[PDB]
């Protein structure tokens, strides 16, 4: 009597991923008080308004 | 803060810096009605300069 087995795996996992995320802004005044234009100017980026 | 910047901005009309300038050279100043010999200077501050 004899035997034989033979037993193979091969797995494989490749994962990729990628973010670009962009975000400008020049707001822009002309007259008025020098404090107000640079406080309105100031962007804020949750009221561009 | 927007508050600082309207702040700063204020506070910039009473102590500001210079951001453009337009410039002659000192020579310029050199006239006749103040120094003697004033062509002669006036030239000797080119070479120098």
């Amino acid at each position: 009597s004899s035997h034989g087995c033979k037993e193979l795996e091969n797995a494989l996992k490749a994962a990729s991923g990628t973010q670009n995320n962009v975000l400008r802004g020049e707001p822009f005044i002309r007259g008025g008080g020098a404090g107000f234009i640079s406080g309105l100017s100031y962007l804020e980026l949750d009221n561009p308004a | 803060t927007a508050d600082l910047m309207q702040e700063w901005g204020d506070a910039v009309q009473y102590n500001p810096a210079i951001i453009k300038v337009k410039v002659e050279p000192l020579y310029e100043l050199v006239t006749a009605t103040d120094f003697a010999y004033s062509s002669t200077v006036r030239q000797n501050m080119k070479q120098a300069l």
